[PDB]
């Protein structure tokens, strides 16, 4: 694993290092011996834990720490029930129900934490199976896995490179470094030193980049995981982001609620033993304490809110591999973003036309025929001729039902943008190419720099000769005499001379590749239709042409990316660009799409404007910065943070796939949640490290798409703004659900806390609590998940990763100390009423549990002096249990209505507008009706049928709870930030 | 803690006063409302009549030995063996001495044959307390007769006392003379006795329980309807409820006998869930 490459050294100099001959190759002996020490030529696949271990790892899933202790103590009490016999026993039944719910919530949390580390799927397609190696002066083709550092290979045209290779002979070689840069712009390779660093030294190939054309002999410098794709793969699979920022909040949340459970468990266990209770009694007290505090269904339902909105996001073309990913978007702070494929259409198309010394703009998106094509009407009429005639590119077949721009083309990146432009403008360019038949053909060369063709215009009568030459703009004025303006061919002048270069310099300064066009109608006197033009450049003239027009191509932004980036930035999110493309194109892409504002000038712009040295001007006055990948090598992590902090519109260009992770980790060390949007193999390692990665669906490499957490199926970068919206909404509605379950837990806990201290008969059985958490509130608990925010989230900035959390001490003390205690007071009113109607007054219930639980005593006296049988007292105790359980859910109908809104009145959100909260309200009433006041509670489960008046004893406290809540929400609306908004807001 | 803007423990002093005052008023009001709602609940209940009598609607029945686990096992040779048993009887029966039923202001003499249920009062705050019917010990013949091995309470071949659980406003109605109740009665007196006939639970067991003799008022094997109804402890002081002794002179020793003593009435019911509602369950073994 060395990135200390060796391209400076000459052929004679490397051959002494790697112990090879450039022409005799390597002996197969030393092939074996070197293969021994270095290893085979293969990427070692990643290590994925077996699913059985991950499943059973989800059995300590936070709450399962306390529920294991719960079922332990249950069966321990049953062990002591072997010592003393108890026929009708619920400690085996309760221990069983608890382990059932540990395994229950475990299997849900198993799907929720998902990890697709299927990275090698994509790498195998690109890796080559065979190599043209030469050992011991014998040409043999062997498998690429057998190569070793410093055996000669013959790269061929059209085949993948067998290893990281340093070329030493090359004849018109051109290779595809899009696996490192993300552009299929072929970089041609020489056999000599071009650049200092080995990323583009023009003399080294790269592992499994495709060889577009030519033949080159090379010697392998690195093979295996030390290769550049090997290193990309090591970072994409090895740096597997298991950390997620959604579940850091709910992990901390189970830390606090288990914290309060444990602390009050030991508080009341020591005050149990101080009350001269046998440890057996006090541990049954602990079983009830932990079943009261633990929000049983909370985590289980959460993954159902999450996967619900996962599949709903996936019906809007936002595929969410990991259920967590739906929140990770939004509450994010910095978007590092690839350009091509992601911010870019990744189709070279034309954008600006300069004719008649006048500038024009064209259709860039999938749109068609958008331009002022009607100005000269005579200069552009012949300009269309030269555009369509001077191209060798062709459309692939079977394209009658597929959009023009969205079409398959065979040919050059430059030529094909003109094929597309002529095809949106003129219907069928093949018709007019074929009509204006091309009689004379010219070869093209890399040194050539221009392309020319002679066509016999099939005008009915004219049938003259037309020559059409396109090429680099530098050559055009060199070989042009008469310009054309509105049909008339006016000679050039001194004005247009410099005018051409000044316009061209400013056009190319926007990252647009410029191509100039000239033609000339040859007289019929000198060359009639019989005269033929010999290809060896004897029969035709190469100077004194007629300049037609000029144009440029840019690879334009996607149709929607500008506006979607406007909305992200306007929702408090800093946008950074990270791509492999040269910073001339990058700054123009960046200022176009809303990444750089128009009055923000980099140090380049200001130094150019003032005409002063860039060393002289300082740094802060330029709000936007363009940092090349080359100056990030010498950059120190402290100053990467310096610049990330100083300027807010920063773009990184010609940047290595490892500098993508470098920059993303640089953001994240600033307490910033990150979302990297990518399409290519170069993005994949920095797509794993992000808190969330976002991949392009059709226009994204597989390697990024397996590293992602959201795959955008329609390459619509407009799903980010709505994905932020729903992520911030899901976070707020998780706050609502959570506090809703927390406030109940107190009114479940206060009965046992009084029954230990005061001796009143158990107000609700520990087994009946589970019916609350597991049955009545699962539909209410999911119905809060459909709520809408009181105020627009976009008008507000993202959440700070650490500063504001999912559960804060204000929500915790509101749920526990405010609404839990109002609920439990309401439940105890129903308790005392259901005892005081059968004779047992409030006052004369203290210390009774002891005699109450005594079964030898069938004549207990009540306050009216009647005598009571044990079983009658036990049925009444059960009616106390159901009275208390029904009371709390009745105040849970009110709890659900207050928890729908954390900011303003129920009138503003509207009690009727959410249908699902009414399904929850109804679900709550109907389950209690199915339970207590009906079948399934006649003899069973600590359940008795209830007097109809006992249901409504808990409407006073459940109007009170809503009123009090509503009043503080009114006051936080009224006086914001003046100790009511600070101390009384969820 | 920043000396810059106070903010000890997050908060300045003035806001400390604000938050404690808010929580004192929050909880003080919250407690005011809870005890307030309790008081408005307690207004509805009368100190004199239970709002509902749903649970105690079937009257229960309990043995006066107050036996630990439905069981009476002793040795007529060992005094301690039955010591707690006879002590519990004496403790209960202390109240029924003519000694205790002495004041004619609170105790009236009710007939020595069963009478019509004495409707004394209506449950109002008027006329003060109510006079309770006397029950003399002698009617517990051979068991707390005050003599004739009374003190033993049948140390050999034991004796229990059957008592019907007090229910307020309850005038029990004995079953009508439709058919033979049990064995040829020749003891009708239907209107004014709740028949209480101890029987052998185990049918297959050839009821080795032996002789079973009940000692009631005037020799009637039930509760005299005169005492009923019950006006509550506040209205009736130390209301002496009717009591029925039962001699069990069994011909089977060192063998555990299970017996179930049932109250027969049309107004009395019994349930299989409540083995002390309308019924008994006594396991007596007279070990040697
Ligand atoms: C039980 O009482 C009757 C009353 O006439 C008496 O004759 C009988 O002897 C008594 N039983 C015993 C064992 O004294
Ligand atoms: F802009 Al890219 F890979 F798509 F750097
Ligand atoms: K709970
Ligand atoms: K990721």
């Amino acid at each position: 694993g060395m990135d200390l490459d060796d391209h400076r050294l000459s052929n004679t100099e490397l051959e002494q290092k790697y112990g090879t001959n450039i022409i005799q190759g390597l002996s197969s002996v030393r092939a074996t011996e070197l293969l021994a020490r270095d290893g085979p030529n293969t990427l070692t696949p990643p290590k994925q834990t077996p699913e059985i271990i991950k499943f059973l790892k989800q059995m300590v899933g936070g709450f399962s720490i306390l529920l294991w202790i719960g079922a332990a103590l249950c069966w321990i009490a049953f062990v002591i029930q072997y010592v003393n016999n108890s026929a009708s026993l619920d400690n085996v039944y309760l221990g069983a129900i608890l382990v059932l719910v540990v395994i229950l919530t475990g299997i849900f949390a198993y799907y929720q934490e998902a990890k697709s580390t299927n990275i090698m799927a994509s790498f195998s397609k690109m890796i080559p199976q065979q190599a043209l190696v030469i050992r011991d002066a014998e040409k043999k083709v062997i498998s690429a896995e057998q190569l070793v550092v410093g055996d000669v290979v013959e790269i061929k045209g059209g085949d993948q490179i067998p290893a990281d290779i340093r070329l030493v002979f090359s004849q018109g070689c051109k290779v595809d470094n899009s696996s490192l840069t993300g552009e299929s712009e072929p970089q041609a390779r020489s056999t000599e030193f071009t650049h200092e660093n080995p990323l583009e030294t023009k003399n080294i190939g790269f592992y499994s980049t495709t060889c577009l054309e030519g033949t080159a002999t090379g010697i392998v410098i690195n093979t295996g995981d030390r290769t550049i794709i090997g290193r990309i793969a090591s970072l994409a699979s090895g740096v597997g982001s298991e950390k997620t920022p959604i579940a850091i909040e709910i992990e901390h949340f189970v830390h606090i609620v288990a914290g309060v459970a444990v602390s009050i468990g030991i508080i009341f266990f020591i005050t149990a033993v101080c009350m001269k209770y046998y440890v057996l009694d006090a541990i049954i007290f602990l079983i009830s304490i932990i079943v009261a505090n633990v929000p049983e269904g909370l985590l289980a339902t959460v993954t159902v809110t999450l996967s619900l909105t996962a599949k709903r996001m996936a019906k809007k073309n936002c595929l969410v591999k990991n259920l967590e990913a739906v929140e990770t978007l939004g509450s994010t702070s910095i978007i590092c973003s690839d350009k091509t494929g992601t911010l870019t259409q990744n189709r070279m198309t034309v954008a600006h036309l300069w004719f008649d010394n006048q500038i024009f703009v064209a259709d860039t998106s999938e749109n068609q025929t958008k331009q002022a094509f009607d100005q000269s009407s005579g200069t552009w009429a012949s300009l269309s001729k030269i555009i369509t005639l001077c191209n060798r590119a062709e459309f692939r077949p079977g394209q009658e039902s597929v959009p023009i721009m969205k079409r398959t083309v065979v040919g050059d990146a430059s030529e094909t943008a003109l094929l597309k432009f002529s095809e949106v403008i003129l219907g069928d360019v093949m018709g007019i190419r074929k009509r204006n038949h091309k009689v004379a053909e010219i070869p093209f060369n890399s040194t050539n720099k221009f392309q020319l063709s002679i066509h016999e215009t099939e005008d009915p009568n004219n049938k003259r000769f037309l020559v059409v030459m396109k090429g680099a703009p530098e050559r055009i004025l060199e070989k042009c005499s008469t310009i054309m303006i509105n049909g008339q061919e006016q000679p050039l002048d001194k004005s247009s001379a410099d005018s051409f270069h000044t316009a061209y310099m400013e056009l190319g300064g926007l990252g647009e590749r410029v191509l100039g066009f000239c033609h000339l109608y040859l007289p019929a006197e000198q060359f009639p239709q019989s005269y033929i033009f010999d290809v060896d450049s004897v029969n035709f003239p190469t100077s004194n042409f007629c300049f037609v027009g000029l144009l440029s191509m840019i690879d334009p932004p996607r149709s929607t990316v500008p506006d979607a980036v406007s909305k992200c930035r306007s929702a408090g999110i800093k946008v950074i660009m990270v791509t492999g493309d040269h910073p001339i194109t990058a700054k123009a892409i960046a200022k176009s799409v809303g990444i750089i504002s128009a009055n923000n000038e980099t140090v380049e712009d200001i130094a150019k404007r003032r005409n002063i040295a860039v060393e002289q001007v300082n740094k802060r006055e330029a709000k936007a910065a363009v940092v090349t990948g080359m100056e990030l090598k010498d950059m120190t992590p402290e100053q990467l943070d310096e610049l990330l902090t100083n300027y807010q519109e920063i773009v990184f260009a010609r940047t290595s796939p490892q500098q993508k992770l470098i920059i993303v980790e640089g953001c994240q060390r600033q307490d910033a949640i990150v979302a990297v949007t990518g399409d290519g193999v170069n993005d994949s390692p920095a797509l794993k490290k992000a808190d969330i990665g976002i991949a392009m669906g059709i226009a994204g490499s597989d390697a990024a798409k397996n590293a992602a957490d959201m795959v955008l199926l329609d390459d619509n970068f407009a799903s980010i703004v709505t994905g932020v919206e729903e992520g911030r909404l899901i976070f707020d509605n998780l706050k609502k659900t959570i506090a809703y379950t927390l406030t109940k837990n107190i009114a479940e806990l206060c009965p046992f806390l009084i029954y230990i201290v005061a001796g009143l008969p158990l107000p609700i059985g520990t087994i009946t609590i589970l019916f609350i958490d597991l049955g009545t509130d699962i539909i209410p608990s999911i119905a809060l998940a459909y709520e809408k925010a009181e105020s627009d989230i976009m008008n507000r900035k993202p959440r700070h990763k650490k500063k504001d959390r999912l559960v804060n001490t204000q929500l915790a003390i509101y749920s526990y100390l405010h609404i839990g205690l109002m609920q439990a007071l309401g439940g105890f009113l129903v308790y005392f009423t259901v005892y005081a109607q059968q004779g047992f007054w409030p006052t004369s219930l203290i210390n009774l549990r002891v005699a109450w639980e005594t079964d030898d005593i069938n004549d207990l006296e009540d306050s009216y002096g009647q005598e009571w049988t044990r079983y009658q007292r036990k049925y009444l105790e059960w009616t106390g249990s159901t009275a208390f359980f029904v009371a709390i859910m009745i105040q849970q109908i009110a709890d659900l209505i207050i928890r729908k809104t954390r900011r303003n009145s129920i009138f503003q959100q509207g009690l009727f507008r959410n249908k699902v909260i009414w399904v929850g309200i109804a679900s709550q009433v109907i389950v209690a009706l199915i339970l207590s006041y009906g079948l399934g509670s006649v003899p069973a489960l600590s359940f008795t049928m209830l007097r109809v008046q006992y249901w409504f004893v808990a409407v006073p406290h459940a109007i009170l709870i809503w009123v009090y809540d509503e009043m503080r929400k009114l006051f936080i609306r009224l006086y914001p930030g003046s100790w009511w908004d600070k101390n009384m807001y969820y | 803690w920043n000396s810059e803007k106070k903010e000890f423990l997050g908060r300045t002093g003035g806001s400390w006063f604000k938050i404690l005052l808010f929580y004192v008023i929050f909880y003080g009001c919250l407690a005011g409302i809870f005890i307030g709602t309790i008081q408005v609940m307690l207004l509805t209940i009368s100190e004199l009549k239970p709002t509902y009598q749903d649970r105690v609607a079937p009257p229960g029945l309990t043995q006066i030995p107050q036996i630990q686990k439905t069981e009476i096992s002793f040795r007529p040779n060992d005094p301690k063996s039955y010591e707690a048993y006879v002590l519990n009887i004496i403790r209960f029966l202390e109240k029924y001495k003519d000694s205790a039923q002495k004041d004619d202001m609170i105790f009236e003499d009710c007939g020595s044959m069963p009478s019509e249920p004495k409707e004394r009062g209506e449950f109002n705050h008027e006329r003060g307390e109510r006079k309770v019917c006397r029950f003399k010990l002698d009617w517990l013949g051979n068991c707390s007769g005050l003599n004739d091995e009374s003190y033993g309470y049948k140390e050999g071949k034991p004796c229990i006392i059957i008592k019907l659980n007090r229910v307020l406003g309850f005038k029990p109605k004995p079953p009508k003379n439709e058919s033979l109740e049990t064995y040829p009665l020749t003891m009708k007196y239907n209107p004014n006795v709740l028949p209480v006939q101890c029987t052998g639970k185990r049918d297959e067991d050839k009821d080795k329980v032996g002789n079973i003799e009940y000692f009631g008022m005037g020799g009637f094997y039930g509760f005299p309807l005169q005492y009923y109804p019950y006006y509550g402890k506040l209205l009736q002081p130390k209301y002496l409820q009717p009591l029925l002794a039962v001699q069990f002179t069994n011909l089977t020793l060192d063998t555990e006998i299970r017996i179930e003593c049932k109250a027969y009435g049309e107004n009395i019911g019994y349930s299989e869930k409540d083995r002390f509602q309308g019924r008994f369950d006594v396991k007596i073994e007279v070990k040697s």
